[PDB]
């Protein structure tokens, strides 16, 4: 057939979205090979992304759907598992309501899966008990930043840092955890920009910095607030912008008043404190890379020095999975129907009824990941896991497989035989990121194209598919999607921004920044442009005072 | 037709020779070679998106070189390492294969390590004048050209300056102006001084075409017996035209290939001396090696790193988990490369931290090259340590004057 | 406070046995250099030397048979052409070559022995501590 073909995709490993050839020779990736053509790395990749294609064809991938017939599982075929599931989902509905059912997807998963899962999860039995691994994972800074700006996304790029004078790192291990994000660091110092780093540990990306600030663990607040008292206090902060674009000065004042000597709390010399604070609100572009109240006081900093809305600037908070915001776009939050389309709102509630052609959407808060697992026997009972693997994953392993059991009918899709699938009813076996054929969003919001290179190992489907054929079962209109463009255009028809990111717009290398709202605007590389996205338009600074634990 | 005849070349297919970068030569050789059955593949790069896209491609169909046609200068990649790697080193197939100086001597590195059949591999080999990173010619082309770069239709280094030709018409400015001001050519590309591959089985370049030809012909030098039965052999069956060269172009030629070896030992120099001497060089390496992630791109991208495991990779040398690394990293690379480094840039261009690990490597390996006279790349000469002869020892030790290998051995 | 830290790589064949040559005959010298031993000096691959410098060695040696004299009739020429390309790998990433040299001793050669050793030694202590174990930081 074809010897040594490179097919264009997207690494899976972590939010910098960094593109990669696979090597497919007789319908098997024999290797991972560097696209030099792609902006955000030059055909650069880490270990991850370098040996990404080795767990690709390995026997123990799951090839056929399991039922778990009084005991270990046996071997089933596709009609038989869906009709299955359908059954028992149904039962449950019919019995339980809305409340009873419970999905969480992964953020692993392809935008496409995620956008289709949570039109799967509200379309039929209307209920938002959505959820995904953000919330478990080590961010929820994005409601954060959401108060603070209007999106929780980093207001700039990658790219984007090259154009300061003060990158200024912030308990960040950007150069374990998203390598080619720190090459930024390392490009910017070559090109002698001052650089400030301040984890409490002297880790390999605080080597490439100017300065390096150690403090006690667990004093962001703290130290943050004196950062700022000292700004306040010698006048450094920006007038216009202050007085044109942001809100809570007041508040800001008296909270931080209260830090002019903290050294009792973070580790920091009064001297290091000036020096760093006065660094900071003299450089006349300087961006902040992160890694609730952490991340407001990071708002803080940036609204309090007028460090947003422009080039070589801003707040970059580092995601660590690779479709984290893509999924958190699509909306598999409880609360969010896509787009950041609040369900609170009965504006786009109504929209989404008249697109989807469904009535009486939910339209209350749903139950994230843990508040479904402590629920899991009592009011939930029926659960789709599209990619998790909780046993493992969550604290309490030995809480989590209890409350697990006490489930009735688990239904797990995964494309390896994990330790969560023992307590599974039904086992749906599915694709990983080379039989795919959808998109990745990066920490960015860069949307990058994922291509099939192979096809799945042997009766296994990918997840559109899948979820489409079970709706089929059910009995459930809307979900005609048989390709990831036809899933992408529904979601582009429901959501107001990425309405202009068709896929012959991201076949470029260059990808698609997300508010995209045009089918000829370039993108949003840069957010915040000249006006915020909360009620005013106007940036709210708060004032936290730090709680000693 | 006889090894070392030079000639001018165009291929007789009006389409070939339309989309040829000059006349078209080498993709109707390939074309040839592929349909009459000297072998049984062709490995040549085609766009695979806009011309900043360099893709390799094996082609078995005879009816897909018209798409390998054209030169694209934004094509950084090296392919005999791919060949050892996905076509099991051309041990059972043949092979015809479009090489650059850097892919040549890149392919008689792996053959003289037993990586490669070159018996199997024909090599055509083009004339470089230098290689740009597609990502660098986009920015060049934003902000020191002016133009958006998805205008470009095509681009070219002629002449010592990079013409882009867009909608509207075309521009122009000299790329040691580019160079001065941070563009350009590779680094490795200033430095490299393997400008036309003789090592190859043939040798077509735009160099020493004057006249009523000047962008209608190829100028071919065989240099093989392999080449030139290649050549007769699609010239007889007519799928090639091949008239001898003009004797002015031939001296012409000679001139620009001695005034880019100049220029190659100016960039060696500037470079060599702006790395430092003494221990501000030592602080410089280790400074920047410190930064090292340990991905092992450039040991795998590497031509000469042909070992089933590095070094690198074993636990007496090479602290399994600790990152920060150590010098004793690059240390090994510099024993084990720098003898026969080929000067490709695969290393440097290809490193997520940005370390200049090709400037490192070949200004080690220039005056390996000034002491023991090996010359990387040219031929089947065995590596220096893996030819030790008596006599040579003997002489190195007399020539230094000395009972022992302490000192005068350096000026 | 600072002692040249010298490693020795002897042959067993000649080196050795001058130094313990020198050892019978009572030829003094200063105690600063440690021997480990090798076969033959074939036997010393570069990562050996190159290992030694990054650990943290002030100098290294290399002492082995005389040309023409190696137990195993050819070994020695491949250490020596590997000393010299080791030689220009040091002086090219900075470091002082003359920390680095590679002697001819017989297996009758205890004097000569005796005489390396108080040459290396003041070479090392004249040349002062080693720049890696402050790069390192
Ligand atoms: C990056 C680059 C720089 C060059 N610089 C010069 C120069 O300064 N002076 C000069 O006289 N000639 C230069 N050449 C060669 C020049 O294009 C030749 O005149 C041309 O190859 C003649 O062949 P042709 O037009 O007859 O056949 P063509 O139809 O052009 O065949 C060109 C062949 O080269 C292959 N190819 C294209 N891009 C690459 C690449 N990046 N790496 C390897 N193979 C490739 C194509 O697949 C095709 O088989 C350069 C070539 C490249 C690729
Ligand atoms: S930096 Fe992240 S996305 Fe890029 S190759 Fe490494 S793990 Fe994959
Ligand atoms: S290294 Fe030399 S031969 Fe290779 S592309 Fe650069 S200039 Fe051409
Ligand atoms: S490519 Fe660069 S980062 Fe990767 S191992 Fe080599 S030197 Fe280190
Ligand atoms: S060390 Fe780097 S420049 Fe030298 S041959 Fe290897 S890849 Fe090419
Ligand atoms: S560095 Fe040395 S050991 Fe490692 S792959 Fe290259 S040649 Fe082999
Ligand atoms: S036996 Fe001593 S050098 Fe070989």
């Amino acid at each position: 057939s074809e010897i040594m073909k490179y097919v264009a995709t997207t690494c899976p490993y972590c939010g910098v979205g960094c593109t990669l050839n696979l090597v497919v020779s007789n319908g098997k990736v024999v290797g991972v090979e560097p696209n030099q053509r792609s902006p955000i790395n030059e055909g650069k990749l880490c270990p991850k992304g370098v040996t990404c294609w080795e767990h690709i064809h390995s026997p123990d991938r799951l090839t056929t759907p399991l039922i778990k017939k009084d005991g270990k599982f046996i071997e089933a075929s596709w009609d038989e598992a869906l009709d299955l599931v359908a059954k028992n989902l149904k039962v449950i509905y019919d019995k339980h309501g809305p409340k009873g059912l419970g999905f969480q997807t992964s953020c692993r998963t392809v935008n496409e899966d995620c956008y289709i899962f949570q039109k799967f999860a509200r379309v039929g039995f209307k209920t938002n008990n959505v959820d995904n691994c953000a919330r478990i994972c080590h961010g929820p800074s994005v409601a954060g930043l959401s108060l603070s700006f209007g999106s929780g996304a980093a207001t700039n790029g990658f790219e984007d840092a090259l154009n300061a004078d003060l990158i200024l790192i912030w308990g960040s291990n950007a150069v374990e955890a998203h390598p080619l994000a720190g090459r930024r660091i390392a490009q910017a110092k070559k090109k002698g920009i001052q650089i400030i780093a301040v984890d409490p540990r002297y880790t390999m990306t605080a080597r490439l910095a100017d300065t390096y600030v150690r403090f006690n663990p667990s004093t962001h607040i703290a130290l943050a607030n004196s950062m700022m008292y000292w700004i306040i206090k010698e006048g450094l902060e920006d007038k216009k912008f202050i007085q044109d674009r942001v809100n809570g000065f007041e508040d800001l004042k008296k909270t931080v008043e209260n830090y002019a000597d903290a050294e009792a709390i973070h580790g920091v010399p009064l001297d290091v404190v000036k020096d760093i604070a006065f660094r900071y609100a003299k450089a006349k572009n300087a961006v902040i890379i992160y890694c609730t109240d952490n991340v407001r006081s990071m708002g803080n900093l940036a609204l309090l020095t007028g460090n947003v809305g422009r080039e070589g600037v801003g707040v970059n908070p580092l995601r660590g999975q690779n479709n984290v915001q893509g999924a958190c776009d699509m909306g598999a939050y409880p609360n969010v129907y896509s787009g950041y389309q609040k369900c609170e709102v009965a504006e786009n509630r109504a929209k989404m009824e008249k697109a989807w052609s469904v009535t009486n959407l939910p339209d209350w808060y749903g139950a994230t990941l843990t508040e479904q697992i402590n629920q899991c026997g009592d009011e939930i009972k029926g659960m789709y896991i599209l990619g998790l693997n909780p046993v493992v994953t969550y604290p309490s392993s030995n809480h989590v497989k209890a409350q697990l059991e006490k489930l009735d009918f688990l239904v797990v899709q995964d494309i390896f035989f994990t330790e969560t699938c023992q307590y599974a009813d039904v086992i749906l076996p599915g694709a990983c990121f080379a039989e795919k054929d959808g998109t990745f969003t990066s920490g960015e919001r860069r949307i990058n194209r994922v291509r099939k290179a192979v096809n799945p190992p042997g009766q296994a489907k990918e997840d559109i598919h899948i979820i489409s054929e079970l709706a089929a079962k059910m009995g459930f209109k809307g979900f005609e999607l048989p390709t990831a463009k036809d899933v992408w255009d529904d979601m582009r028809a429901v959501t107001p921004s990425m309405f202009g990111a068709t896929y012959e717009k991201l076949e470029r290398p260059e990808g698609i920044c997300w508010p995209c709202p045009t089918e000829e605007h370039p993108g949003t590389p840069i957010l915040h442009r000249e006006k915020f996205a909360t009620a005013d338009g106007k940036g709210n600074l708060f004032g936290i005072d730090y709680r000693p634990p | 037709a006889a090894k070392g005849d030079m000639l001018y070349a165009w291929a007789k297919d009006a389409e070939i020779q339309k989309k040829g970068e000059c006349g078209g030569a080498v993709t109707a050789l390939l074309k040839h070679a592929l349909e009459t059955k000297m072998v049984d593949a062709v490995v040549a790069i085609k766009k695979g998106k806009d011309l900043y896209d360099a893709v390799p491609t094996v082609i078995t169909n005879p009816e897909d070189i018209i798409q390998t046609a054209g030169s694209l200068h934004c094509g950084t990649l090296l392919i005999p390492k791919l060949i050892k790697k996905y076509l099991n080193g051309a041990k059972d197939m043949k092979l015809a294969v479009t090489c650059k100086g850097c892919d040549a001597m890149a392919f008689y590195e792996l053959a003289k390590r037993n990586q490669i059949n070159l018996d199997n591999i024909i090599m055509i080999g083009v004339n470089c004048g230098g290689s740009v990173s597609p990502v660098t010619a986009r920015k060049m082309i934003s902000n020191k050209f002016g133009v958006d770069p998805d205008t470009v239709h095509k681009e070219e280094i002629d002449k010592g300056q990079f013409i882009i030709e867009y909608e509207g018409g075309h521009k122009g400015i000299k790329i040691d102006e580019l160079e001065e001001e941070g563009y350009g050519r590779r680094s490795n590309c200033r430095r490299c001084k393997m400008k036309i591959p003789r090592q190859a089985d043939i040798a077509a370049g735009n160099w020493g075409v004057i006249g009523d030809k000047a962008g209608k012909a190829t100028f071919l030098e065989i240099c093989s017996e392999k080449g030139a039965n290649l050549v007769n052999s699609a010239q007889s069956k007519g799928a090639l035209e091949i008239s001898p060269a003009d004797p002015k172009g031939i001296d012409i030629r000679a001139k620009v290939e001695k005034a880019m070896f100049n220029l190659g030992d100016e960039w060696r120099h500037r470079d060599f001396e702006g790395m430092g001497k003494g221990k501000d060089r030592l602080k410089l390496m280790m400074s920047e090696s410190s930064k090292c992630i340990k991905c092992y791109a450039c040991v795998e991208a590497c031509p000469i790193c042909y070992c089933i495991e590095c070094s690198t990779k074993k636990p007496w040398y090479i602290a399994p988990g600790v990152l920060p690394t150590s010098f004793m990293f690059h240390l090994i690379r510099f024993a084990h490369v720098s003898d026969s480094c080929i000067n490709c840039g695969q290393c440097e261009e290809l490193c997520p931290m940005e370390i200049p690990n090709a400037l490192f490597m070949h200004s080690q390996q220039v005056e390996i090259e000034k002491m023991f006279g090996h010359i990387p790349g040219q031929d089947m000469t065995p590596p220096i340590h893996a030819f030790v002869e008596e006599k040579a020892e003997r002489a190195r030790l007399d020539a230094t004057g000395t009972d022992s290998i302490y000192t005068n051995i350096f000026t | 406070d600072w002692k040249p830290q010298i490693l020795a790589i002897i042959c067993n064949w000649c080196s050795y046995a001058g130094a313990d040559l020198a050892g019978g005959a009572r030829i003094q010298y200063p105690p600063t250099v440690r021997a480990i031993r090798v076969m033959c000096t074939g036997r010393v691959d570069m990562l050996f030397i190159l290992k030694a410098f990054v650990e943290g060695a002030d100098g290294v040696l290399v002492s082995g048979c005389h040309f023409g004299d190696c137990h195993y009739l050819e070994g020695n020429y491949k250490a020596a052409k590997r000393m010299f390309m080791i030689k220009n790998l040091l002086r090219n990433i900075g470091l002082d070559d003359r920390r680095f040299r590679m002697t001819f001793v017989s297996a009758s050669e205890g004097a000569k022995w005796g005489m390396v050793m108080e040459d290396v030694t003041n070479t090392i202590k004249e040349l002062g501590p080693s720049p890696i174990k402050e790069f390192k930081k």
